[PDB]
């Protein structure tokens, strides 16, 4: 059995419901080397993931899958058992390993739920190998068109809508938003990006890497200056984490900010995502429902003071980053997914029409 | 024969003079069985004299009170029931009486569990130490926030409606669970918005506009809730939606005797004011944040399709 | 000495800095019964106060006013000593004693320190008993004036603003808003007034009865209804209990909220109000400062099961009445002052020019 990981450091009272992790206590440490409770895998993916080595969410479900075809791959069907049930209920675990590991992501959840699914839909006549294989075809399929059909539509929609000669800002770091824009500026489009980041992940640094070796024109600000340079910036161009039943964008921390700011400047606000995020879930806050990352990452190195050193051992001092936040549905103008352009009030719509409705 | 009319007859009435029976649940439930027995004593073998009978008996009931809108929203259901099962039987006379008996039969055990449903989908809108404000008396809202409280710990501010002060034993309710629960007066809810982190309120019927008929004030907590910029919550569950629109209809608020607002007991001014005392009200669908459901949480601008997918479009007049 | 009057009740959380008193719990059953430390005539008027038999802010300031004649006639100054500092150092415990019985009002208040700024104004050399009458036909004057032809000024100046055939919403009972209607009335203007109410005071019904016994068509409902009947108002006229600095309108816990939804029903809201009861002072909610009335009013007699009989008895369950709530600045149209028609803005403009600057 796996233990639990204990709750570093003070949570806050709005936030006691939602676990709070340290990077340094891992989980793998009350774990057998040649684990058997948990295949190597799964084991391997979830130290990925505490580690933080895998950040984003499509690089997060695609190893998600990758690890799965591992799992499967590995997989023998014990005797008078149906491999329908027994690898669903196998899989569990591994699941919760994970999830103890890092919470889940949108992405993650759907992928899971996919694949409990088609291996609840694997025949009980049919042997076991061209069955475990079929589920290997069937996630490459899978994740083949979800992840790379997918942001070639979106890349192809955005083109059409980014002009000539226009500034873009985007936040953090998002694989969609980065191949879009390199997309834009081979196909001829001549613009430039603002890249606006926040502590303490400073991801934007990867989206403006990108930026710089794709030779696109690019500019840096942290986000509180973000309202200086609004002025300037043509479209807000954001990668969505997950999206809501509601039309809610639940994205990093400081996306619904930023749409909030652009608004108050008359800049249209563009999020890009695919409707394998779209989820059935709703909320209508960051409290709800989100991630706390490990406080001591809020920390700064400015020299030789470092102000929140000891900051447990300040009585009344609670230390805060969230992961996760919701922007309204009435902040966003755009939703650019593999259907073409949508409102935000019509994702539950085409929630339903990826349903099989 | 005559049981059934007699039957039908003793709903009418009581759905005419006061509200019997007083949950609505136990109003549909009651309605679904007596548009079972219908269906089952009379002497119909076309689907479109069934059809017809059914119309016009659900005419009458929704002349009987008009702010009851279960009633004729759960008749429109049947109708779809109906229509569905003649497109598979005809897209069998015996068997469509059977089929359309079982489809009740279905309809009927999903709408007990409606309110568990919410119940159960209530714990992830909660957070501990959270400020909760409601209006008025609401059971579906009150079981949400006890089915939440178990494993949560948070405020109910619940304003009193003025007459009808259903909002005490609303409060009296949620306290039996320990949920500390503040009540006050419907004239300090703006007052008092500023400090409250979300809106959770019951309806009496949910328009296709996506705006609802809820108890008298509460458009002004939404309006208060909508300046504070405060999540709108509607626990609302699926057979009080009304595929009639707003201003196509008629009889919309609902307007008891002023004795509840200004007593008999005030003389000579009673002749010469005019006393007015609207139990429902209209909220647009503007000021509503998430509507929450048996089958899950939807946005305001899903109604329409739900409609949809509930109610045939040339039934929406009965 | 006066002993304090013990907290009737549990109080809110957010309101456990303010007082919370019970009518029947009085203040004067540990008096002496010839009261020697505090005045007859004080002790009278924070009986009277305490039991809500005086409750309009123009009626309290004119009763405090009156006893305060009443005290400074009785009062004799002691050997070696001058009036100056000795009256206005006896008037401290009478204060004290009445913001007990019940909070101080605006208009209290403001009366409270131009009495002690006339008093710290009386010379010296001046004998005894023509500076005592002296005192007493200040106050005179200074009610007369700031009341009788504050009101008078106001009622014409919102007659030469009230049109023909239009409907005019009043909250609660305010004596400024019915003379004014009643002046209106039989000036020649034709209009019907709508009388809204809250409980648990139903202090409408007085308007109410006002507007009837001058002949003016009224309607009656309560506040839960004020939007359904906003579309047929033309105007909404409300009678303030304080005017802060910032323009905020401190009056009925109900005011605020109609406010609001006549700015959501494009009505335009006017207030009236006199110089004397503007203050320095400042807040920005309900919060900070106002008055908890008794929590036992609440409970409402319908007919055999009273509800919230024994709400004590509910260790989680809380009682608030609050009696006072502000407007912000932007809900409010006009306020109509002895210098005729402001904007909330020039609130503080005018306390400046009635500060003798």
């Amino acid at each position: 059995q796996v233990p639990t990981r204990k709750d570093y450091g003070s949570k806050v009272s709005l936030f006691s419901h939602l676990p709070q992790y340290s990077r340094q206590n891992s989980l793998t440490q009350f774990m057998s080397i040649p684990s058997s409770v948990i295949h190597p895998a799964m084991v391997r993916l979830g130290l990925q993931y505490s580690q933080g080595l895998v950040s984003g969410s499509n690089a997060r479900c695609i190893a998600l899958l990758r690890a799965l075809q591992q799992v499967i791959q590995d997989y023998t069907t014990p005797p008078n058992e149906e491999l329908s049930r027994d690898l669903v209920n196998k899989l569990k675990p591994y699941m919760s390993f994970l999830t103890q590991c890092r919470p889940l992501s949108a992405s993650m959840h759907n992928a899971i739920k996919f694949l409990n699914k088609e291996i609840t839909s694997v025949g009980s006549s049919k042997r076991e190998e061209e069955a475990k294989s079929e589920l290997r075809a069937a996630i490459d399929r899978y994740v083949q068109e979800k992840i790379v059909l997918a942001a070639q539509a979106i890349s192809r929609f955005a083109y059409q809508k980014i002009s000539n000669g226009d500034v873009i800002l985007v936040y953090g770091c998002s694989s969609l938003v980065s191949r879009i824009l390199q997309e834009a500026w081979t196909e001829g489009r001549r613009f430039r990006v603002v890249v606006v980041d926040s502590r303490p992940w400073l991801e934007g640094r990867h989206t403006l890497r990108s930026l710089v070796h794709a030779g696109v024109p690019a500019s840096y600000l942290l986000i509180p200056a973000a309202s200086y340079v609004l002025p300037e910036v043509s479209k807000v161009l954001l990668g969505a984490h997950a999206l809501l039943a509601n039309g809610s964008v639940m994205s990093r921390v400081g996306t619904a900010q930023l749409a909030l700011v652009a608004r108050a400047h008359n800049v249209p606000v563009l999020v890009c995502c695919e409707t394998y995020k779209f989820c059935e879930r709703v909320q209508t806050d960051a409290f709800v429902s989100n991630e706390l990352d490990d406080p001591d990452d809020l920390q700064c190195k400015r020299g030789e003071h470092v102000a929140l050193a000891n900051w447990q051992n300040h009585a009344s001092l609670r230390l805060l980053n969230l992961v996760y936040d919701v922007t309204p549905p009435e902040l966003v103008d755009l939703v650019i997914t593999e259907l073409g352009m949508i409102p935000c009030s019509s994702v539950p719509v085409v929630l339903r029409v990826k349903s099989s409705d | 024969g005559s049981e059934l009319s007699e039957r039908i007859e003793s709903f009418v009435e009581t759905l005419k003079r006061g509200g019997g029976p007083r949950s609505s649940e136990e109003m549909a439930r009651e309605t679904l069985g007596l548009l079972r027995q219908i269906i089952t004593d009379h002497r119909w073998s076309n689907a479109g004299e069934l059809m017809e009978l059914i119309r016009r008996e659900g005419r009458r009931m929704t002349a009987a009170q008009p702010s009851e809108t279960t009633v004729g929203n759960m008749v429109r259901r049947v109708l779809k029931i109906i229509r569905e099962e003649y497109g598979r039987l005809h897209g069998h006379y015996a068997q469509l009486q059977s089929n359309i008996i079982e489809a009740i039969n279905e309809l009927l055990v999903e709408l007990e569990g409606t309110m568990e449903n919410i119940a159960a989908q209530a714990l992830e809108h909660i957070h501990s130490n959270e400020v909760i404000m409601t209006i008025g008396f609401s059971r579906t809202v009150e079981a949400f926030l006890k089915e939440a409280a178990r494993k949560r710990k948070f405020h109910v501010i619940v304003a009193e409606c003025a007459p009808f002060c259903q909002g005490h034993e609303m409060a009296v309710n949620l306290s039996k669970a320990g949920i500390e629960t503040t009540v006050m007066t419907d004239a300090a809810i703006f007052a008092v918005m500023s400090r409250v982190n979300k809106v959770i309120i019951g309806t009496k019927t949910i328009l296709a506009n996506g705006a609802l008929r809820a108890v008298t004030g509460t458009h002004t907590l939404a309006l208060a809730a909508k300046h504070h910029s405060t999540p709108l919550i509607v626990c609302a569950p699926m057979f009080k939606l009304s595929p009639q629109f707003p201003n196509e209809e008629d009889s919309f608020h609902k307007f008891v005797a002023p004795e509840e607002v200004l007593p008999f007991t005030e003389g000579d001014i009673l002749e010469k004011v005019s006393v007015h005392c609207p139990v429902f009200d209209y909220v647009p669908p503007e000021l509503i944040t998430l509507f929450i459901s048996n089958i899950g949480g939807n946005a305001p601008s899903y109604i329409y399709r739900l409609m949809s997918e509930l109610y045939h479009p040339d039934d929406h007049v009965l």
